[PDB]
């Protein structure tokens, strides 16, 4: 029932030049300053979407490398911004960026590994930082960071696996913690985790795949759980999970594609969560990355596990086997 | 006025953030930082480093204060967190700070925390942050699955935003009957409860998802056979009343599977055709499900002596 209706004059063409201009100019401001707490991930979203569009060169590599170095703390962890506190979220984003730039040794990789290792608990879970918030999101951040550094062996993988599987639910999905309700963002993290750790055979792919394709609403857009509005970023969280478990064909590609295109702002460039809303870099990445998963010609193939260009992952030999 | 004023918001937030970080480098872990961060965390609860600052302040103050002075700070923190949650009830930072706080208290009032959860779930029965917090509280207070099961019933019958309540039941039911796959009597009662739900509101997708789980969660007895047959006929009745309802069509297929895959092969295949027409977006899924069922049927046919 809850859905949007796509108005007749919504964009129906891909405006790649506009999106690249939008990201290229982003952070030249209320929103910007108020989101300093996520800056490193913001940088990751911008750089990755630019690289997918073939426009990475328009961003400032040297400036970003210096920024990343200054955000690594003595513990090895990386913060969102200078003077903010280290967290697994921004550690992953930083490592993702350096991978895009083939500049991993700009930071101390041994200390990053030590940092990740230190956040694992007895039950196999990971805290986000020293303050102990437990979320399967952080299991994904840990293994994805380590995979990109060639150091997955640094954590207790079997225990990590056991914890993630303990968060599997009646509907085939996954929650933040044991007994937590399924939702698409979480499912992406856990299926991504299971891809990296070679445990996709433990997913009920038919059941989960069904729950995921039922995210598609009559508008063609995807929500993140039953009875919620669609949002363009689910073109990532849902589609990536479906791809990982070999069930991407279970959604209607053409109707989703039309929904994603309708979320573009033809004036400013960028994508918004839903058509006519204000764009942001987060939704711009996931709009573009979703289109790439659907096989969009003008966009580089993207890893459904890492949400980075596949050519980057090919280069570092980190390409987890999927279900198909 | 509107756009002009948020310049003033920024520069205050900016100045306050400046002061907090300067104070923090200086080792000034005092109440002024609590005051500065209260002004920022209200509008910006996802600014994680400020929650860390508050914790560092509270930890430090605990060392150089009397028990009753520390108790006052805790109660002020609880009020601050409640006010923050009213403004943004879905911020991870806010819920975690509350968890951190309650986990270190000598005598927490868990019954009060459960009531806070009841209230927030009245406003938004799908708020998973709150449900997760409730489970945490329920664990600490050692509240029994049976007591939480009663809670889910009231929520399910009183109104319909029910996916989160059904999910909770799915985790509680196994705890009441913990094997190292529900007992049939329990399953039968759940089937009756969920059937009531999706006939009351046939558009309620949560009941249909939960019902699919029950159809897997437990060779048919005469009673289960009879119950399942009864569900089948009831879904056909609903199909007449709501012919565009895809959930009832899929459930008819699943029921036949649960009953006798080969005996109902003809009807199963007819229902697939109808269902794809009613739910064309799921056509590829429905073909793969049908292919799977046909393969199962072939295997069942080949088991024939
Ligand atoms: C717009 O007010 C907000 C609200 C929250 C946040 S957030 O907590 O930092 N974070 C990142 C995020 C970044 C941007 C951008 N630029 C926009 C949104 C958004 N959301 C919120 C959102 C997205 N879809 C719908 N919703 C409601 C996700 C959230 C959590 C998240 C972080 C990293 C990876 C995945 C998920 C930021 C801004
Ligand atoms: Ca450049
Ligand atoms: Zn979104």
């Amino acid at each position: 029932q809850k859905d949007v209706t796509i108005k007749s004059d919504a964009p129906d063409t891909l405006l790649l030049e506009k999106h690249a201009d939008y990201i290229a100019s982003y952070g030249s401001d209320y929103e910007y300053c108020m989101s300093e707490y996520l800056r490193m991930s913001g940088v990751y979203w911008g750089l990755t979407v630019m690289d997918l569009m073939g426009q990475l060169h328009r961003m400032n590599k040297e400036e970003i490398l210096v920024f990343i170095k200054s955000c690594q703390h003595e513990c090895g962890g990386v913060s969102a911004s200078i003077g903010h506190d280290p967290h697994l979220l921004y550690t992953l984003s930083a490592v993702q960026i350096l991978t895009l730039y083939d500049s991993i040794h700009v930071i101390n990789v041994d200390k990053v590994v030590a940092y990740v290792q230190s956040l694992q608990k007895e039950d196999g879970s990971f805290a986000g930082d020293i303050w102990g918030e437990i979320d399967t999101r952080f299991s994904f951040c840990a293994v994805a960071t380590l995979a990109l550094l060639g150091k997955l062996d640094a954590i207790n993988v079997e225990k990590a696996i056991e914890f993630v599987l303990s968060c599997m639910n009646f509907d085939g999905g996954f929650g933040c913690r044991p007994g937590s309700e399924s939702h698409a963002g979480q499912i992406y993290c856990c299926t991504g985790f299971l891809a990296i750790t070679s445990q996709l055979h433990q997913v009920n792919s038919d059941l989960l795949g069904w729950w995921l394709c039922e995210r598609q609403l009559p508008s063609g857009g995807l929500n993140g759980r039953p009875e919620k509005l669609p949002d363009v970023c689910y073109s990532w969280w849902v589609l990536a999970s479906l791809k990982i478990i070999g069930r991407l064909h279970w959604i209607d590609r053409e109707k989703l594609r039309s929904f994603i295109l309708a979320c573009q702002d033809e004036e400013t460039g960028g994508f918004a969560d839903r058509p006519g809303d204000m764009v942001d870099p987060f939704h711009t990445l996931f709009g573009i990355a979703g289109l790439s998963l659907l096989g969009e010609e003008q966009i580089k193939p993207v890893s459904p596990v890492f949400c980075m260009p596949e050519e980057v992952l090919q280069r570092v030999n980190v390409q987890p086997e999927l279900v198909s | 006025a509107k756009r002009l004023e948020r310049e003033q918001k920024l520069k205050l937030y900016q100045s306050a953030t400046q002061a907090v970080f300067q104070k923090r480098q200086a080792g000034e872990l005092d109440e002024s930082v609590l005051e500065l961060t209260s002004q920022i965390l209200g509008a910006n609860p996802d600014f994680a480093t400020l929650w860390n600052c508050r914790r560092e302040v509270l930890q430090h103050l605990e060392t150089e204060k009397s028990p009753e002075e520390s108790a006052a700070l805790v109660k002020a923190e609880l009020g601050f967190l409640e006010s923050c949650l009213r403004v943004n009830p879905k911020s991870y930072g806010t819920w975690h700070h509350r968890c951190w706080l309650l986990s270190r208290l000598p005598e927490p009032n868990w019954a009060r925390e459960l009531e806070l959860c009841a209230r927030f779930l009245e406003a938004d029965e799908r708020n998973f942050h709150c449900w997760d917090y409730r489970r945490f509280v329920a664990a600490q207070a050692a509240v029994a699955p049976a007591e939480e099961l009663a809670f889910t019933d009231s929520l399910i019958t009183r109104n319909f935003s029910n996916y989160s309540s059904w999910h909770y039941r799915s985790c509680l039911l196994p705890q009441l009957h913990p094997q190292p796959r529900l007992p049939e009597n329990v399953l039968l009662k759940e089937l009756e409860l969920v059937q009531n739900a999706f006939f009351t509101d046939p558009n309620d997708q949560s009941a249909w998802f939960y019902h699919r789980w029950l159809l897997g969660a437990g060779e048919l007895s005469v009673e289960k056979s009879t119950v399942l047959q009864s569900e089948l006929e009831s879904c056909k009745e609903l199909q007449e009343l709501e012919p565009e309802n895809k959930w009832c069509l899929l459930t008819i297929i699943l029921l036949m599977r649960a009953l006798d895959p080969l005996l109902y092969e003809k009807e199963t295949l007819q229902y697939f055709s109808t269902l794809k027409a009613v739910d064309p977006m799921r056509a590829a899924y429905l073909d793969d499900l049908r292919s799977k069922f046909l393969l199962e049927n072939s295997v069942l046919k080949m088991e024939y002596a």
